[PDB]
C-alpha cells in the first residue's frame, strides 16, 4: 500500500522537468454567484509607411484595443472594460517590385486557425470581486463573425490599390485565469480565448495579386462597427505552524480502523483525491510534492544505495578496500560494515548493526519485503490527517508530505528468519536471536547476520522483541499464530488488536505517537 | 488555403454497442483466456486502431 | 529488476508525446512552404 | 409486484364507482355549438347525462374554437375528458401534433434558445413548443460547434421546420446537437421526454375518411382505444350518440397513475 | 445459387449472429427518390450534403447514399430504373393522381417478370389472377376488344377501333386488367405507348415507398377481395420538407430493416424475356 | 429452399443424359447483332428471311431467331440491352477501333454490378482490381484528381480542372482503371456522358464475340499480367459477308455450345441476383 504510493513517486519524477518545463516557456519572459454576459470588444491596428516616395508599406498589424461599455442584467446597470489581443497571428506581404513607384506591403498580418483572439474582460458587480478561490468555470457563448472592411493605398500617383474582405468566427475555447495591472490597481479576471474558423469572404487587394485568400487581415478588421459582441451565460462552481497540529490530531486516530487502510493500496489517485482546490495545484501539486521529494532524505539515499551496488560491481578490478563483516563485499552488508563514518560511546556490534540498519532498514522498503511495512502504517498516518484537514492551497502538499517520510518512525528495527531464528537489527540499539519456537535469546552474531540479511527477503517487524515476549507469556500464543506474527502478517494480527486488547495495542499505538514529525 | 476546417460527424453512443454485442459471439474460448495472463498494459492497448 | 526498468520505460512512452508536443509550441516558428507552383507553357512578342 | 393467484371473484360493475366519484369533461369546437343554437343545450344533455348515470354536477362542456387554440390550451380540466374533433383537411397534421399531445403522457423541461444548442437522444425525445406564432428554424452541428450547411453567424442559412404554428412537436437526426433559432416573443419551445399514454382522452374524430398517422416514424402506426371515430351528420346527434355511449367511451379510457410533478 | 434442391437442416442451435445493421452499413448503398417540389422547398444547394453528414452518424459511409429527383409520379413511374441497392421513395399523396400512384407503387413495391407484345399481329389472352399488361410512357391510350371463340367481336368490330371498349386515356404507367381467359384485340397508341405482358410475384425486398400526405390507403389487389398491407410500404405525417427529411434520416436503419437488401442484381427490374 | 445456401453431393451415377441441344432448339432465342455494313454488302431485302428458313436446318424454329444491326462498335458498346436468350455479336476489324472495340468486349463478354456516382458533390476510389469506372455515352471525357489523405490534390487543384489528368477524351464507352485505393476528384463531362461504378463479377455464358478480320486480339484485362482466352471469343476468316453468315448458320450449335445458360439470368437463383 503506503509501498506503492511512496516508491510510486519517486517513480514518476521523471515527470517532474516535462511538466516544470512547461510553465516557464509559458511563463513570463462555499459560494456560487452567477451572470448572463454580455462581452463587446473591438481590434485596433498600427499602419506604418516606408519612406521615400509613398508607394510602399511597411507594417499593418494588430494592436490591443481597449472598450468600455454598460448592460443590464438582472435589473442592474452593470460597467464593464475589455481589451482584445491577439496571437499566433500570421506574416503576409505583397512585393510590386523593387523600384521606388512599386507598391510593397512588407509585412501584414493575418489571423486565421492557427491563430487566436483574447478578450479580457473586467466589470463592477460584487459577485466578480468577490472571486478570489475559484474551483471551477464554464462559459456557453453564442460565436460571432469578425469581417474586414475596405483600406486604399493612397498612392502618390493613380489609381489606388485596395485590401477588401475576410472574415473569421470566433468560438469560445478554453476558461482560465488573468489579472490587468495599470499604472496602479488589478482587474481581476479569467479572460477566455477564442479558436477561429475562417469563412466568406476571402480577402483580396485589388490592382494586384492577391486574392481568394482565407482569414481576417488587420488593414481594417472592425469594419467600420463599434464593437463586436458575443454574448450568453457562465457557470462557476465556488469555494512549522502546521506541524505542531498534525501531531496532536494523530493522538486521535482509531487502531484496527488505520492498520486496514495499510492493506488497500493508497497510490497516486487515491492521495489527491480528497484534496480539494482551486485550480491545477494537487495536479502540477502532485507533481510538485514529486519536485520536493526528489531532493530529500529518502530521495539521495536510495540514490546512494543504487549506486553503491553499481560502483562495488562495475569496480572489483578496483573494488573499495571496505570492509565486511559477512561472506564478502555487497553494498548492504559491508558498506555499512565499514563506512562507520560517525562515531563514539558505547560497544561494537551496535555500531555496525546500527549502520547496517540504516541501509538496510528504511531503505530496503522501497524495493521489497511482506507484510505491513513500516510505511504502509506511515502512509496510512498521512491519508488520514491529510483529510482531516481540510485545506487546498499549493505551497502546503508538497514538502509537508515529503518531510512525512524523511521524519516518521525516527527507528524500527527489522528480522531475517532462517531455520526458526529470529535475527533482530534493533536499529540504533539492541540486536537479538530467537529459537523462533520457545521465545528464547543465545549469541547474536555479526557474521549469520551478514549474508541471509544482504539477500533475503526482510520483515518490518511490527511488534518486536519486548512486545513479544511479554506477549507470549501473559497469553498463549498458538504456535500458529506465532508463525504469522513473525511475518507481520496482517489478519492475525489485526485479530489480536482488534479482538483481545491487552498488550499489542501499545505497540501499535506506540509507533502511531511516533510518526508525529 | 483552405477557408474552413473539415467537419466529420462520429457514431453516437448507442450506435456502435449494438455492434460490439455481435462481434462478440464469435471470440474463441482458450485464445481468449490466455490474453488475460499477458499484461496488457498502456503501450499494448494504443498500438493498433 | 531489470523486469520493471525495462518494461516500465514503454508502459511510460505515452508521455513522449505530451512532452514532444511541448518544445513545439514552444521552439521556433513553422513555415508553410509548399505554395503550389505551377509548370510551362511558352508564348512570345510578335510584331514587325 | 403483485401476487398472481388466480381463483376467480369478479368485483362486478366498475362503472358504479365511476359514476359517482369522477368528472366528465367533454371538448368541442365552437361550431359545433353555433349549429345547435340553443341556450340550453348544455343543460338537456346533461339531464340525458343522468340516464347514463352521471350526477347532475358531474358533466362539463369546455368550448375550444380551433384546433390551433385548443393545442396550446390543453389544460384539460376533469378526471375524463373525451375531446371532439372536426376534420379540417387542411389542418390534417395540426390536429396529429394536438392529439399526440392529449392522448400520450409527456415530460418536458425548459430549453434556453439563447445561451445552449441541443440535441434529441432517443425515439421518445421530441421538442414539442407551442404558442402565438411558432416559427423554428435549425442549425445542425458537427462534432466543432460548427455549421453543416450552415454558418452558426447567420440564420438566414438557417434550416427551417416550422412556420408560424400554434403547436410542433419538432424532430431532428437523433444525436446532434442543434442551434436552434426560435421566435421566443411568440413561442415557448420545451424539451419532452415521451412514454406513457393517456388513460382519459378519447379523441373523438368526426369525419372524413379519418385514417392518420400519429407516429414521427415511417415504422410504426399505433391505433389505441383512446381515438375513436363518428360519422357526421348533424351536431346534435354527435352529441346524443357520445350521451349514449359514455360508459363504452369511458371505459375505453380509466383513471390515471401518473405522479406527475406538475399538478 | 445453382442451390435449392436438398433441403437445410431446420435444427435449432439457437445462435442468433449478433446484429445484421453493420453488415449493411458497410457493404450497401441507399437510395433516395423524392419529388421537385421536395427539394425546392428546401431551397439549399448544400441540403443534399448536409443530409450526408448526418447520415454518416446513423452509420452509412460518405459515398453511400444518393438522391434520385422524380419530377413527378408519372415520369418517375416509367423510366424508373432503381438504381440502389436499398431505395426509398419518398410519394407526397396528390388526390387526383391516386391511382396513378397505386399503378406506380404497384410496380416497385414488387417483383415483374415481363415479355414483349405485338399488338399489331396477335390475338392474345391474360392467364392468372398474376399475368396483367403493364403499359408505359409518353401518352398511353389503350382500347380492347374481346374476342369470343372464332376470333371475332364481342361487342365490336374486330374490323374498326371505334367499336373497341377504351381502358385507359393517356396515362403514364397503367396495369391493365382484363376477364381472365380471353382473348382480346389490343388497339395501343405504341407511337408514344409501349405494352408489356407481365406475370407478377415475388415482392420487392427494397423500396419502402413512405407516403407523405392525406389519410393515406393503397391497394394492390386489382381485386375487390384482397386488401394488402406490408412493410415496405409506410407513412409520415407532413409538416415541412426539412422535417420528411430530418425524420428519413433519424430512422434509415428502422426503415432499411424493413426492406433487406440482398434483391437488386437487375438495372431496372422490367424483367425482359 | 431458395436462400442461396449451397450444397450437393457427386455421387457418379454416370447416367450421361443425352443431347442439350434438343431443349436449347426449342426453348431458347438466338440474337445476332452485326454492323451495318455488313448488312450493306449483302443488298438484300429478303437476307434475314432467307436465313432464317436456313436456321429451321440447324435446328431454331422459325419466330426464334432475331437480328440486330449496330451501326458502329461505339453506339452499339452503348445501353447494351442484348434481347434474346444468346447472343453472338459480329464485330468487323476496325484497326483504329481496337481499344473501342475492347472496351465493349469487357461489357458484353463479362458479368457486371454498377451503382450511380455523383462526380459533384463525393470525390471516388476503386477498391480491387474488379472495381472498374464503366462511362458511356455521346461523347465520353474524362479528367481525373488523386488526392492525398487530406482531400486535396496531387499533381493538382482540386479547384481549376485545367490542372487535372484526362484519361479519356470523347469516347462512347470507356472502363476507366485508377491506382487502387486512392480518392480522386472526378471531372467527366455529365452533359453528354455517364459514368458509374462497376464491380466485376461473373463472366457471360451468352455473347460470343465472333471476330472478323485481323490476325487478333482484344484483351480484356487492364493489368499486364494477365491474359484470359475464353470459348465466348471466336474468330472467322473473313471473305464475303454472305459467307461469314453462312458459317455462323453452319455452326449455330457450336457457337451456342461455346456460351449455354446465361447463368445469372436463370429462373433458379436469388441471393445471387439476376
Amino acid at each position: 500500500m503506503a509501498s506503492l504510493i511512496y516508491r510510486q513517486l519517486l517513480t514518476n519524477s521523471y515527470t517532474v522537468d516535462l511538466s516544470d518545463e512547461i510553465q516557464e516557456i509559458g511563463s513570463t519572459k462555499e459560494m456560487q454567484y452567477n451572470r448572463d454576459i454580455t462581452i463587446r470588444f473591438k481590434f485596433a491596428s498600427s499602419i506604418v509607411k516606408s519612406g521615400g516616395l509613398g508607394y510602399k508599406w511597411s507594417e499593418i498589424s494588430f494592436k490591443p484595443a481597449n472598450y468600455q461599455y454598460t448592460y443590464t442584467r438582472d435589473g442592474e446597470e452593470v460597467t464593464a472594460h475589455t481589451t482584445c489581443s491577439v496571437n499566433g497571428m500570421n506574416d503576409f506581404n505583397f512585393n510590386g517590385g523593387s523600384l521606388p513607384t512599386d507598391f510593397v506591403i512588407s509585412r501584414y498580418e493575418v489571423i486565421k486557425e492557427n491563430s487566436y483572439v483574447y478578450v479580457d474582460y473586467w466589470d463592477d458587480s460584487q459577485a466578480f470581486r468577490n472571486m478570489v478561490y475559484v474551483r471551477s468555470l464554464a462559459a456557453n457563448l453564442n460565436s460571432v463573425i469578425c469581417t474586414g472592411g475596405d483600406y486604399s493605398f493612397a498612392l502618390p500617383v493613380g489609381q489606388w490599390p485596395v485590401m477588401t474582405g475576410g472574415a473569421v468566427s470566433l468560438h469560445s475555447a478554453g476558461v482560465t485565469l488573468s489579472t490587468q495591472f495599470t499604472d496602479f490597481v488589478s482587474l481581476n479576471s479569467l479572460r477566455f480565448r477564442f479558436r477561429l474558423t475562417v469563412e466568406e469572404p476571402s480577402f483580396s487587394i485589388t490592382r494586384t495579386r492577391v486574392s481568394r485568400l482565407y482569414g481576417l487581415p488587420a488593414a481594417n478588421p472592425n469594419n467600420g462597427k463599434e464593437y463586436y459582441e458575443v454574448a450568453g451565460r457562465f457557470s462557476l462552481i465556488s469555494l512549522g505552524e502546521l506541524r505542531e497540529e498534525f501531531n496532536a490530531l494523530s493522538q486521535e486516530i482509531a487502531m484496527s480502523q488505520l492498520i486496514d487502510l495499510a492493506l488497500l493500496p493508497l497510490d497516486m489517485f487515491s492521495m489527491f483525491s480528497g484534496i480539494k482546490s482551486t485550480i491545477d495545484a494537487a495536479k502540477s501539486m502532485a507533481t510538485s510534492v514529486m519536485k520536493k521529494f526528489k531532493k530529500s532524505g529518502l530521495a539521495n539515499s536510495v540514490s546512494t544505495l543504487t549506486d553503491s551496488l553499481s560502483d562495488a560491481a562495475s569496480s572489483i578490478s578496483r573494488g573499495a578496500s571496505i570492509r565486511s563483516v559477512g561472506s564478502s563485499a555487497s553494498a548492504w552488508t559491508d558498506v555499512s560494515t565499514q563506512i562507520t563514518d560517525v562515531s563514539s560511546s558505547v560497544s561494537s556490534i551496535s555500531t555496525q548493526t546500527s549502520t547496517i540498519s540504516r541501509r538496510l532498514r528504511l531503505k530496503e522498503m522501497a524495493t521489497q519485503t511482506e507484510g505491513m511495512n513500516f510505511d504502509d502504517i506511515s502512509a496510512a498516518v498521512l491519508k488520514t490527517k491529510i483529510d482531516r484537514s481540510t485545506q487546498i492551497s499549493p505551497n502546503t502538499l508538497p514538502d509537508i508530505v515529503t518531510e512525512a517520510s524523511e521524519k516518521f518512525i525516527p527507528n524500527r528495527a527489522y528480522r531475517v528468519i532462517n531455520n526458526d531464528e529470529v535475527f533482530e537489527a534493533g536499529t540504533d540499539g539492541r540486536f537479538f536471536a530467537y529459537r523462533v519456537e520457545t521465545f528464547d535469546e543465545i549469541p547474536f552474531d555479526v557474521q549469520k547476520f551478514a549474508d541471509l540479511v544482504t539477500d533475503s527477503p526482510v520483515i518490518s517487524a511490527i511488534i518486536d522483541f519486548k512486545t513479544l515476549k511479554n506477549l507470549n507469556d501473559n497469553y498463549g500464543i498458538s504456535r500458529q499464530q506465532a508463525f504469522n506474527l513473525l511475518r507481520s502478517d496482517p489478519r492475525v494480527l489485526r485479530e489480536f488488536i482488534n479482538q483481545d486488547n491487552p498488550i499489542i495495542r501499545n505497540r501499535i499505538e506506540q509507533l502511531i505517537m511516533q510518526c508525529r514529525l | 488555403n483552405s477557408v474552413t476546417v473539415r467537419q466529420d460527424l462520429e457514431r453516437q453512443l448507442g450506435e456502435l454497442r449494438e455492434e460490439f454485442n455481435a462481434l462478440s459471439q464469435e471470440i474463441a474460448m482458450s485464445q481468449l483466456i490466455d490474453l488475460a495472463l499477458l499484461p496488457l498494459d498502456m503501450f499494448s492497448m494504443f498500438s493498433g486502431i | 529488476m531489470a523486469s520493471l526498468i525495462y518494461r516500465q520505460l514503454l508502459t511510460n512512452s505515452y508521455t513522449v508525446d505530451l512532452s514532444d508536443e511541448i518544445q513545439e509550441i514552444g521552439s521556433t516558428k513553422t513555415q508553410n512552404v509548399t505554395i503550389n507552383l505551377g509548370p510551362f507553357a511558352q508564348t512570345g512578342y510578335a510584331p514587325v | 409486484p403483485i401476487t398472481g393467484s388466480m381463483d376467480t371473484a369478479y368485483a362486478n360493475s366498475t362503472q358504479e364507482e365511476t359514476f359517482l366519484t369522477s368528472t366528465l369533461c367533454l371538448y368541442y369546437p365552437t361550431e359545433a355549438a353555433t349549429e345547435i343554437n340553443d341556450n340550453s343545450w348544455k343543460d338537456t344533455l346533461s339531464q340525458l347525462f343522468l340516464t347514463k348515470g352521471w350526477p347532475t354536477g358531474s358533466v362539463y362542456f369546455k368550448e375550444y374554437t380551433d384546433i390551433a387554440s385548443f393545442s396550446v390550451d390543453p389544460q384539460l380540466y376533469c378526471d375524463y375528458n373525451v375531446v371532439l374533433m372536426k376534420y379540417d383537411a387542411t389542418l390534417q397534421l395540426d390536429m396529429s401534433e394536438l392529439a399526440d399531445l392529449i392522448l400520450n403522457e409527456w415530460l418536458c423541461n425548459p430549453m434556453d434558445i439563447t445561451l445552449y444548442y441541443y440535441q434529441q437522444t432517443d425515439e421518445a425525445n421530441k421538442w414539442i413548443s407551442m404558442g402565438s406564432s411558432c416559427t423554428i428554424k435549425v442549425c445542425p452541428l458537427n462534432t466543432q460547434t460548427l455549421g453543416i450547411g450552415c454558418l452558426t453567424t447567420d440564420t438566414a442559412t438557417f434550416e427551417e421546420v416550422a412556420t408560424a404554428e400554434k403547436l410542433v412537436i419538432t424532430d431532428v437526426v437523433d444525436g446532434v446537437n442543434h442551434k436552434l433559432d426560435v421566435t421566443t416573443a411568440t413561442c415557448t419551445i420545451r424539451n419532452c421526454k415521451k412514454l406513457g399514454p393517456r388513460e382519459n382522452v378519447a379523441v373523438i374524430q368526426v369525419g372524413g375518411s379519418d385514417v392518420l398517422d400519429i407516429t414521427a416514424d415511417p415504422t410504426t402506426a399505433p391505433q389505441t382505444e383512446r381515438m375513436m371515430r363518428i360519422n357526421w351528420k348533424k351536431w346534435w346527434q354527435v352529441f346524443y350518440t357520445v350521451v349514449d355511449y359514455v360508459n363504452q367511451i369511458i371505459q375505453a379510457m380509466s383513471k390515471r397513475s401518473r405522479s406527475l410533478n406538475s399538478a
